[PDB]
C-alpha cells in the first residue's frame, strides 16, 4: 500500500536533519526504492535509488557526496541526512518504490513507479520560535482586520469569534520581510451597525510555543 | 567434484565428451566457467548442435566443446512475491553470434533499409527485453541456476583434478600409469634420454 | 537536464490540444517515455507508460505516443483530467537517471474584471505607546492580478522595507493584493494622511484616513 | 524472409535439411504452405517418424 515519510518543521539552514521511510503491509525487502524531490514552481528533480537488501548504493550528477543514504532491515526503515541544506534545494521528498529488484543502468528501462508513497514537505529559514505581538486595529459597510506580526514559522491561523463567524473570512498569501521574518493579517468585513454594540475578538494560535491568548481589537481613541 | 551435489537435485549432468559418473581419475587443465540464467522450457538448448532462438543470440555453445553444464529450480535465490526484473537478453542481431565471443548490445536494430540509428515509433524494435520472474509461470518463465562448464584436452600440463592422493614410484613392473591423465600400459625403468627442460 | 514542454497551454472545452516533451537523442528514441499527472498535496497518477498500454481505470481518451526524437500528447476534454499539470517521463545516460517534465500548466476553462477598493488600515494607538507602527494595508476585489507599489504619505514617499507578494486566486474567485510597511512611529505620526496607491491599469483609488481621526 | 520477423518472434524455428540461416541465395520452386493447431505438446511431433 501506501509508504509515509516523517519530515521536520522549518529550521534554518545550514545543519542536518533526518528523515525515514517506513513500510506498511508489505515485506520491505523485496522492492526498489527511489526517491526524488520538486521544486517550489518547477519540476521534479531526480535524486537516486537504494535498496534495503544489499549495498547498492547511486546518487544524480549534482548530490554525489551531499547526503547519505543508510538502510536497516531490522528496524524496517530507511533513513537519509542532509547536511548544510539550502535555501533552493530543500523541497517536498517523495518516498517513490518500483517494481522488480535490480540496481543496473540498462534495467532502469523496464523501471516505473508503479505506486507513490506520500511524503512531508520541508522548508529552511534561518530563525528560532517565538510568539506573535498581538495588537488592536482601526478600520479605514466596513472591514476590520488582525495584527499578527513576527510568528515562527509558518503558519498561524486567525479567525473571528474562534471560527465561529462565515462573515467575510478571506485567507491573503504569505508574504516574506526584507528583515526574515513572517507577517500576515486576515481582514473580514462587518456592516457598521453591529460595530456600534458588539466588537469582535481575534484568536491566534502559535503550535510550537502553545501562546493562546484572546485580544480585542478597538478603533484608535 | 564431490562438494557439487549440496545444491538442491538437478536438471542437468546429461555430458556430452566427458562422463558424469567419472570426474576424478581423468586430470585436464583450462576450465572456464560462466553464469547466467535460463527461462526453464530449452534447458537441453543448451547442447552442441542445437540451434534455434536461445543460445543463438545469447551464448551460442560451439559442436565441439567436449563439456556440460549443471542447472536447477531456483524457487528461493531470486524469485520474489514482487518479481525480479534484473536478466535481460538479446532479441535481434545481424548473423549467427560467434561461440565464445563475450558482446554487448545496446543500439536500435532496423528491419529495413531506411537509416536508423536511434528512432523510435517506427519499425525499428529494441534488441532487449526485461525478464520477468514470477511464482505465477511454473514452467513457463522461472530463473534458473545454470552454469556451464568448459574443457578441452590441449597439450599443456595439469593443473585441476581430483583430490586422490599419489603413491611410491615402482619400477621393473610393467603396470597401468596414471601420469598428468595419461593412460597407458608399460614399464617405468630409468630413462637415458635428457633434454632442455622445457 | 531539464525538459523543454510549453507550461502555458490552455484553451476552451471541446477540442484538442497537443503538447510535445523536446528532449535529447538518449533521452527519447532509445528508451521507453512515461506521462505522469501529479495532484498538489497528494500522489501523482499513471496515465500513459511505453505508449501502448494502458493501467486499469485509465480512460481510453487519453493519447500519447511517440513518432520520433521527440514524444507527444493531445488532450481532447477539459471537465476535471486536465484541471492540473503534467509531467514528461523519460530515462537517459545525461545523468544516469529519470528525467522528470517541467509541469505543462493546463486547467479547466472569461471573468470580468473588477476595479480595486483599497482598505487601508492604520495602527492602533497601542503600538504607539510601544515605539512601533506596524501599517497595514490590504487590496481586494478585481482581476487579473496585476498591482504596482506606491506607499504615497502626501510629504515623502519612501519605500524602504517595503513587502509585497504576487496577488493569486482567492476563495471568492478573486484576487487579493497585500501590502505591508513597518517604519517609527514618530514619522508615522508625521504625516497627517495615509494610502495605498495601487492601479488596476485604468484607475486610481485613493482613500483618505488621518492617523488623528 | 527478413519481413517475417516483423510479425511475430518464432517460437519453434528449428529446420530439417535445408539451413534456416541462409535462404537468400537459394532458389526453388512449388513451396507448399499449410496452416493447423498444436495443443503445445506435439510440437516435437511434427517431425519425419
Amino acid at each position: 500500500v501506501q509508504l509515509v515519510q516523517s519530515g521536520a518543521e522549518v529550521k534554518k539552514p545550514g545543519a542536518s536533519v533526518k528523515v525515514s521511510c517506513k513500510a506498511s503491509g508489505y515485506i520491505f525487502s523485496d522492492y526498489n526504492i527511489h526517491w526524488v524531490r520538486q521544486a517550489p514552481g518547477q519540476g521534479l528533480e531526480w535524486m537516486g535509488w537504494i535498496s534495503p537488501d544489499s549495498d547498492d548504493t547511486n546518487y544524480a550528477q549534482s548530490f554525489q557526496g551531499r547526503v547519505t543514504m543508510t538502510r536497516d532491515t531490522s528496524i524496517t526503515t530507511v533513513y537519509m541526512e542532509l547536511s548544510s541544506l539550502r535555501s533552493d534545494d530543500t523541497a517536498v521528498y517523495f518516498c517513490a518504490r518500483s517494481v522488480g529488484y535490480c540496481s543496473l543502468n540498462s534495467c532502469q528501462r523496464w523501471m516505473w513507479f508503479d505506486t507513490w508513497g506520500q511524503g512531508a514537505l520541508v522548508t529552511v529559514s534561518s530563525a528560532s520560535t517565538k510568539g506573535p505581538s498581538v495588537f488592536p486595529l482601526a478600520p479605514s459597510t466596513a472591514a476590520l482586520g488582525c495584527l499578527v506580526k513576527d510568528y515562527f514559522p509558518e503558519p498561524v491561523t486567525v479567525s473571528w469569534n474562534s471560527g465561529a463567524l462565515t462573515s467575510g473570512v478571506h485567507t491573503f498569501p504569505a508574504v516574506l520581510q526584507s528583515s526574515g521574518l513572517y507577517s500576515l493579517s486576515s481582514v473580514v468585513t462587518v456592516p457598521s451597525s453591529s460595530l456600534g454594540t458588539q466588537t469582535y475578538i481575534c484568536n491566534v494560535n502559535h503550535k510550537p510555543s502553545n501562546t493562546k491568548v484572546d485580544k480585542k481589537v478597538e478603533p484608535k481613541s | 567434484y564431490s562438494v557439487l551435489y549440496n545444491f538442491a537435485p538437478f536438471f542437468a549432468f546429461k555430458c556430452y565428451g566427458v562422463s558424469p559418473t567419472k570426474l576424478n581419475d581423468l586430470c585436464f587443465t583450462n576450465v572456464y566457467a560462466d553464469s547466467f540464467v535460463i527461462r526453464g522450457n530449452e534447458v537441453s538448448q543448451i547442447a552442441p548442435g542445437q540451434t534455434g532462438n536461445i543460445a543463438d543470440y545469447n551464448y551460442k555453445l560451439p559442436d565441439d566443446f567436449t563439456g556440460c553444464v549443471i542447472a536447477w529450480n531456483s524457487n528461493k535465490l531470486d524469485s520474489k512475491v514482487g518479481g525480479n526484473y534484473n536478466y535481460l537478453y538479446r532479441l535481434f542481431r545481424k548473423s549467427n553470434l560467434k561461440p565464445f565471443e563475450r558482446d554487448i548490445s545496446t543500439e536500435i536494430y532496423q528491419a529495413g533499409n531506411k537509416p536508423c540509428n536511434g528512432v523510435a515509433g517506427f519499425n525499428c524494435y529494441f534488441p532487449l527485453r526485461s525478464y520477468g520472474f514470477r511464482p505465477t509461470y511454473g514452467v513457463g518463465h522461472q530463473p534458473y541456476r545454470v552454469v556451464v562448464l568448459s574443457f578441452e584436452l590441449l597439450h599443456a600440463p595439469a593443473t585441476v583434478c581430483g583430490p586422490k592422493k599419489s603413491t611410491n614410484l615402482v619400477k621393473n613392473k610393467c603396470v597401468n600409469f596414471n601420469f598428468n591423465g595419461l593412460t597407458g600400459t608399460g614399464v617405468l625403468t630409468e630413462s637415458n634420454k635428457k633434454f632442455l627442460p622445457f | 537536464p531539464v525538459l523543454t514542454q510549453p507550461p502555458s497551454a490552455s484553451g476552451p472545452p471541446g477540442q484538442s490540444v497537443s503538447i510535445s516533451c523536446s528532449g535529447s537523442r538518449s533521452n527519447i528514441g532509445t528508451n521507453f517515455v512515461y506521462w505522469y499527472q501529479q495532484l498538489p498535496g497528494a500522489a501523482p497518477k499513471l496515465l500513459i507508460y511505453k505508449n501502448d498500454q494502458r493501467p486499469s481505470g485509465v480512460p481510453e481518451r487519453f493519447f500519447g505516443s511517440k513518432s520520433g526524437t521527440s514524444a507527444s500528447l493531445a488532450i481532447s476534454g477539459l471537465r476535471s483530467e486536465d484541471e492540473v499539470d503534467y509531467y514528461c517521463a523519460a530515462w537517459d545516460d545525461s545523468l544516469s537517471g529519470h528525467v522528470f517534465g517541467a509541469g505543462t500548466k493546463v486547467t479547466v476553462l472569461g471573468q470580468p474584471k473588477a476595479a480595486p477598493s483599497v482598505t487601508l488600515f492604520p495602527p492602533s494607538s497601542e503600538e504607539l505607546q510601544a515605539n512601533k507602527a506596524t501599517l497595514v494595508c490590504l487590496i481586494s476585489d478585481f482581476y487579473p492580478g496585476a498591482v504596482t507599489v506606491a506607499w504615497k504619505a502626501d510629504s515623502s514617499p519612501v519605500k524602504a522595507g517595503v513587502e509585497t507578494t504576487t496577488p493569486s486566486k482567492q476563495s471568492n474567485n478573486k484576487y487579493a493584493a497585500s501590502s505591508y510597511l513597518s517604519l517609527t512611529p514618530e514619522q508615522w505620526k508625521s504625516h497627517r494622511s495615509y494610502s495605498c496607491q495601487v492601479t488596476h491599469e485604468g484607475s486610481t483609488v485613493e482613500k483618505t484616513v488621518a492617523p488623528t481621526e
